[PDB]
């Protein structure tokens, strides 16, 4: 749960050191892209279920995942999929407001890949959903904060890889 | 978190067992939380052969 | 009751071979920079294109 | 920082970013180039503040070097010095994250646990801390300074 | 808004030895968000409480009543 | 890897008993059952291509999403490797018959199965569905070669598309 | 308000007003003047923003008013209107006291819950919400449409 | 199943199966025979059930298929008759076990997450179940619509 | 716990296609032994006890497990190993009514090795008395059901091995 | 078992089993019933051949049996009779599986470790199962004692 | 491994349609920058060594990483840590040649997290080290070529973060 | 491996200091058990197999381990156990020689706990009966030297547990 | 160590230690006292022997002090001193382990490319410890000289 700022100040505090000049550079840098950032973050929220619908339609839909034996064919099964694609990208967007992938470290790719790896869920899949996620946020929230988003979609991508 | 909190504490287990007076206490363990107190020397006695 | 073996990680077999990725996928393996004859070999392939 | 703090409520209520939430977060990044500035000149003028502060503190409370007290001899002196440079480090920390949460997590949390063990007064070290937040006022501009002492303040309050 | 009520909840004949004594008559604090909860509870012990009060000046605000 | 008898044996050993009339009943039943095992057995032998190209084109024929650009065997390499799993299934299907056992799928098709398929991207419904159209060919084929109880050369089949495919309980 | 809030979670943790608290509660009272601004200026478009919106809700949508949808007849069509407007209502008050707490309390919580048995459909409530949020952006300075912009997200984030 | 149900109730308090529960095995096994004589007659004709109770919902709910609504064009109206047929596929399935369990496990368990993030209608689709279930009653005699109209009553029920 | 019924149609819905007449078949044959497996269930649940307590003096009683050190010594795990045979024989009566040893793998037999390898328990005594109990069982309930109760106490063995 | 030998090769080829191993198995399925007849015979005699095996074993080697041997003793004699026991045991598993590979399994695989550790003659061990194959070969005619020969005389090579 | 050639084929093969227009364009931007690659690919070779030495003296020299227990203080440990900044560098080469960041996660990033977390790597040391290598190789190979290495660092940055 | 020797010096190494004062005087006392420590491991190297037979008697044999079911019953499993009994006492020694237990952590302890439970060993036997090793090695070796073998037994119980 | 060395080499062969072995460790064990007292005056003299040999490094090799070479001005040429210091710290391991053992863990691998990548001339370090070797044999008795010489030769070949 660290965010750039936390990060910065931290290392400095392992070196015991008072912070550098270098270091009030990262931090000026953060603070010069936050207002980009705030303000994806807010259009994310604004347009959260419509993300994950239309990624959910543009990867998953109509294929071989949701058709009988596929895994996300049952009611319950497709209710729970939808439900793991918001939260991959409500912590997307967490980790956009901070500036680190430290949150989807922690609370998302810890132990995601054993859970996959057991319940079933065809890991592929759903690297190909969140793919398809990073296309739809890019386009919602202009390209420039689309950059932003990305790196947190392919560090969840990464991880659950 | 606090949603969870309240499903678990609101549980029907937590009034059966605790019921609404009582402090929360370790009422089961894993096997291999077993394993970890009562298998070291000093603990496991005669555990294990006749 | 059908016991898993190790952990299922997403894999990605190549479904053709082109020249980009023929030229990198042997220095790779090799374990040297894209030597400088093959370099030249898909600069080729990128002057043309 | 405000945007971990913004974070850590919004994740364990399961909630996109409320709107106000973003709001103090648009605020604090813009007041970002102010903020460093105060951090340099803290920073900057490091060797001052504690310097003086701490001839504050000994002069308000003679017993801490007095014998029997936990900062007497050079050494002990010494030690009591470096932890008043600790904590305006963790001040010039505070003020850059705009959030109290690095000092909290970074000194503040136990710091009765530790020095109690330590055998050091707690007030005492608050004291030092006041001195530190006077000297750092006169360092600081008006507007400066009062940002600057809120954090120094939430220290001594910590620490009261 | 937290309401307190008074309530002689009827016996549950749990007690052998032990002690019912606080739990036959209760006078407790209640959120008026958690106050359903404790009316199911009171149900089940089979007894209403005597007396219902609410700390709260007034009963409802449409708006920022919190 | 068992058979029936090597599995009755093996429970009668983990529990140290000498087999007695009911474990020689249960190894009669085999015994007497194992020639028309053979015979079915053979016949998937003889028509082996055969069922694995008509169990195909039926698959796609049913599914045609998978011959599809989209599908997994879209492409002539991917449709090789598509009808050697068919070939896979009735190769150890057969095996299966013959030792009258699903030991033999469990331990050598099946375990690990679904994780290959997850990793690299075969789709298991589709795959099931392909299973079970085998089966119900070689039924035909064995039916008409006379193997009266089709049982046999059916479980096996079935075994297989339980273990792979999901509860949907 | 943003300050009634920030009182009550400081209550819970039996705290003093935080330094950052402080902070946003000073803010607050800084940016009152345009807050009411604000305010005034869409309360003078009230009827236009709610009117043209509906008109843009219909048009986006044409099974809301087509047979079998839930604003048949011109009566209605009011109703639907006339909830468009209760909903620009909130948010003024939500502008003004900088914090969602009204909007929350009046008009957000368990609109779900009310809306299914009305049988209305929450999802074309929300089309609804954003047509009204570009209005009033256009009808507000563009500066100020962005803070207000936030909490029409809010509203439309939250129906669902 | 019946018997998975009665099982399971039975695992929770710790005993083996009850004589009542035992005694509604034996007549569930007993009537399987006419059980699975109605899921032949379903199955037989479930092309005309869904054919004419589409139109049916259709023509009682135009809206579903009006512009913008979930079923607008052939491909979607398609994949709308299809959700309609997996419900008599899970009827059928319910009336041969004997219990609810299928039809919840497979398709009453997450029906309004998955509908609502497809941008579908749960009441419309609640009202077509009912057109399958009056088609069903045309075709089942009386005593045995009686039976298969508690499957469709479920399905409706968890439905709205 | 998936039934024979259940299984049947849990295969015909991941394939799909309605139930089909070969699938009414196998779910004819279950309800055809219908009759034996619920009249063996009500006989084992009226002799439940005596089922264990003729398997306990039959394997159990009077040996080095019952004297001191055996690990059915104390009254505390004698109490705890009878209830253990009875976990065996409850669970066996509900997969023969079902038909299916799901319920065996899924609740009794998952990590069963692991926690008697960590109490201390003879697994191998445990398999000698489920035997025991196998063998009573099949008397009281006649070699219809001896046979089927006889598959599933075996699985039980198989796996506690 | 001569199914599972076949089944092994044939998968290792990948090649469907041939038709000349599924005659072999098919030879194997139709001697089933003999060898099934001579494993009971073994199997209802134990009691006999294992005591006069042991009477010929603690007669030919008298030593292993007298005061220091490994035998010696009412309880030692008893477990040595048990091994004898669990010999002819695995002896009839092979006699029905009509191959050694049960026997080799569960038996002959580590004997020399296992018997090296507890002191034992292993090649008295080898003459009581010798004893074992003469009274068992009593018990059988002529033609069916040379099948049990070679399942007895497997193990005593082993046993070397 | 996929080149940016690959990544557009494929996706236009699964569409099915032929090659568009849009594709044309990315495939163009593609080739057209081809001898850019290629002559930086070159510098890069020639250089690399005083590339990796330079950017160890701007960072994790004269360190708290290069003291004793500071995990680069024996000569195994810093030997190591230079032959990483070379795979990094050789990899974002192969990355920058091909187009694509598919070698970096197929090669680099499918084990990175786990063998650093498990020596005991610090990542954020690395990170520093990878990003002072960008800014000596922009240097070197000019700011066109400096901003398509640079994505690739940055690519690498990310995922160890 | 650490023997006492390098833990010493690595312990000086990592702070980066020369050899103290008090650091000889530990290298001083492992000199000092140097020959009681060779001794005993002379008397375990021709002892060894006498070593097992008499703990395998002493705790193993004659239980429900051996009996058919038990886990060490076929000749294979009773091959198996007393091929790892002799791990543990080789290792063992090995430690005793060294002076730190880093052989039994780095070769024995380190993932040894999941192969048996995967693989269904008792460990409540494996630890009865190494345990049962201490006190036959206790009795050859002697007890000064008994004392020593116990530390690094304890190890392997504790790791095992 | 030499108890490492065998252990080692015994362990991958599967083997108690080989009674020569237990020898050679008997014979360290004795030794040790003297391997001690070599590591104390080295370590007591250590100031001595860096300072004089890295003198006699300078001014054997000028070039390498020159400007332009790698310990050019004052920063430089001290950390080449304390690289001197590190390598007499870990001869000082080494002859107190009896073998190269920990010299050629903590240095000795990769020193090429360490030093080669650091720029300076990996043959003037070997320079540097031969210089260091002829002081430490001014400073051992002849028989203790030819132990730590083979512990600093083995440095300068690996240099070398
Ligand atoms: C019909 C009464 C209503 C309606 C439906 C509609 N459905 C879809 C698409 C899907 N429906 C499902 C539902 C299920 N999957 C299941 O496994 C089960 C139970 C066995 C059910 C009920 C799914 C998974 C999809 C999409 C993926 C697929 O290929 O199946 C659509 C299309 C959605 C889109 O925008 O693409 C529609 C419109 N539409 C109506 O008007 C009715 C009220
Ligand atoms: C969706 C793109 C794909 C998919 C997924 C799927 N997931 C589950 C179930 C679970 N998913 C998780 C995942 C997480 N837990 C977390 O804490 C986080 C981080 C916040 C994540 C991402 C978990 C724990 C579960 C288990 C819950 C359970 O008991 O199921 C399912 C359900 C499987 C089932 O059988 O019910 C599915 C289907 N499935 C797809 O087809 C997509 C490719
Ligand atoms: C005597 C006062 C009454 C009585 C008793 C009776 N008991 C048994 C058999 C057993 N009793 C025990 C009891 C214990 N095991 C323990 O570990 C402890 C605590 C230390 C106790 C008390 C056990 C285990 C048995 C089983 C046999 C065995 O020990 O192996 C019997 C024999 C019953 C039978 O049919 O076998 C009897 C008769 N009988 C009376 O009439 C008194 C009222
Ligand atoms: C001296 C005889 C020669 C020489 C050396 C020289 N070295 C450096 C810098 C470093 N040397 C090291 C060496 C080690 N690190 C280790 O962990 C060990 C083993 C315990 C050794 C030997 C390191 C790490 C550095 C980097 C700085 C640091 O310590 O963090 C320099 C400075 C190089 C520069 O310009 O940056 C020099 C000059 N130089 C000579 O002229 C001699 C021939
Ligand atoms: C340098 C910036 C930091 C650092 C590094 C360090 N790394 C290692 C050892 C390993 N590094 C890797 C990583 C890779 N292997 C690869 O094949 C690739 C490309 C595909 C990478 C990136 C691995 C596998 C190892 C371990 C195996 C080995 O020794 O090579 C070490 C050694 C740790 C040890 O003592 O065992 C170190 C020190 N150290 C630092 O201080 C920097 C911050
Ligand atoms: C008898 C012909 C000879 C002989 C043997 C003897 N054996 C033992 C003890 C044991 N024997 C076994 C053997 C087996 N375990 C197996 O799993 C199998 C295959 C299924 C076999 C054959 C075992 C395990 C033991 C240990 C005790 C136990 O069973 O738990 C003894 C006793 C040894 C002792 O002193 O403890 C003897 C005497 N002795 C002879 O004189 C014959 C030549």
């Amino acid at each position: 749960m660290q965010d750039a700022i936390t990060a910065v100040i931290n290392a400095s505090d392992v070196q015991g050191k008072y912070l550098d000049t270098a270091a009030m550079e990262k931090l000026k840098a953060y603070f010069a892209t936050g207002e980009l950032r705030v303000r994806a973050a807010s259009v994310i929220s604004a347009n959260a279920a419509n993300i994950v619908k239309e990624a959910v339609a543009k990867s998953l839909l109509y294929s071989d995942i949701t058709r009988p034996g596929g895994n996300m064919y049952t009611t319950r099964r497709y209710a729970a999929c939808i439900r793991d694609l918001d939260y991959y990208l409500r912590y997307a967007t967490y980790a956009m407001l901070a500036g680190d992938p430290s949150i989807l470290d922690e609370r998302v790719l810890n132990g995601l890949k054993e859970t996959y790896n057991s319940l079933g869920v065809p890991i592929a899949a759903t690297v190909q959903a969140i793919q398809a996620m990073k296309e739809v946020t890019a386009s919602l929230v202009g390209a420039d904060a689309g950059k932003e988003m990305g790196i947190y979609f392919d560090y969840i991508c990464s991880g659950l890889s | 978190l606090y949603g969870l909190v309240d499903a678990i504490i609101d549980s029907q287990e937590y009034s059966e067992a605790f019921g609404e007076d009582t402090v929360p206490y370790e009422r089961y363990i894993t096997p291999q939380g077993l394993a970890l107190r009562s298998l070291r020397v000093g603990t496991i006695g005669e555990t294990g052969v006749p | 009751v059908v016991k898993a073996s190790g952990g299922s990680s997403v894999a990605r077999p190549q479904l053709y071979q082109t020249v980009p990725v023929s030229t990198i996928i042997q220095a790779e393996q090799q374990d040297r920079f894209l030597n400088r004859g093959e370099l030249d070999e898909l600069a080729v392939y990128l002057r043309s294109g | 920082s405000v945007v971990t703090k913004s974070i850590v409520n919004a994740d364990a209520e399961a909630r996109y970013l409320s709107p106000g939430e973003l709001d103090r977060i648009k605020n604090f990044v813009s007041t970002g180039e102010r903020r460093l500035r105060i951090a340099q000149t803290l920073t900057e003028n490091r060797e001052r503040i504690v310097k003086q502060a701490g001839d504050q503190l000994f002069q308000k409370r003679p017993d801490v070097v007095s014998p029997g007290g936990n900062a007497y001899g050079e050494e002990m002196t010494a030690t009591c010095l470096r932890d008043l440079d600790y904590y305006l480090r963790l001040v010039t920390y505070g003020i850059v994250a705009g959030d109290v949460t690095p000092i909290e997590e970074i000194g503040l949390v136990g710091v009765r646990e530790m020095y109690n063990s330590l055998g050091t007064p707690i007030p005492a070290v608050a004291e030092g801390i006041r001195a530190m937040k006077n000297v750092a006022c006169s360092l600081l501009s008006a507007e400066d300074a009062a940002e600057a002492g809120s954090y120094f303040d939430f220290v001594i309050g910590a620490m009261q | 808004r937290m309401f307190k009520i008074t309530a002689c909840v009827p016996s549950q004949t749990r007690i052998r030895t032990q002690r019912e004594l606080q739990n036959t008559y209760f006078t407790k604090l209640v959120p008026y968000e958690n106050w359903f909860r404790e009316q199911q509870r009171i149900q089940k012990m089979g007894g209403k409480i005597v007396k219902v009060e609410l700390f709260t000046g007034k009963p409802g605000v449409n708006t920022g009543l919190a | 890897m068992r058979d029936a008898v090597t599995t009755l044996i093996k429970n009668y050993d983990s529990t140290g008993r000498y087999l007695d009339r009911d474990a020689v009943d249960r190894l009669r039943s085999y015994f007497n059952s194992g020639a028309a095992r053979v015979k079915a057995a053979a016949v998937i032998n003889a028509n082996a291509a055969a069922i694995v190209k008509e169990a195909a084109s039926a698959l796609f024929t049913e599914q045609p999403e998978l011959i599809q650009p989209g599908g997994n065997a879209y492409t002539t390499r991917r449709y090789a490797t598509c009808l050697r799993d068919m070939d896979y299934y009735l190769r150890y299907a057969s095996y299966a018959i013959v030792a009258g056992d699903v030991d033999v799928l469990n331990e050598r098709v099946l375990e690990g199965l679904r994780e290959t398929y997850n990793s690299l991207g075969v789709p298991i419904g589709p795959t099931v569905r392909g299973i079970q159209i085998m089966k119900e060919i070689v039924r035909d084929r064995v039916a008409a070669a006379g193997i009266e109880d089709t049982g046999i050369v059916e479980q096996p089949f079935d075994y297989m598309c339980r273990q792979l495919s999901e509860v949907n309980i």
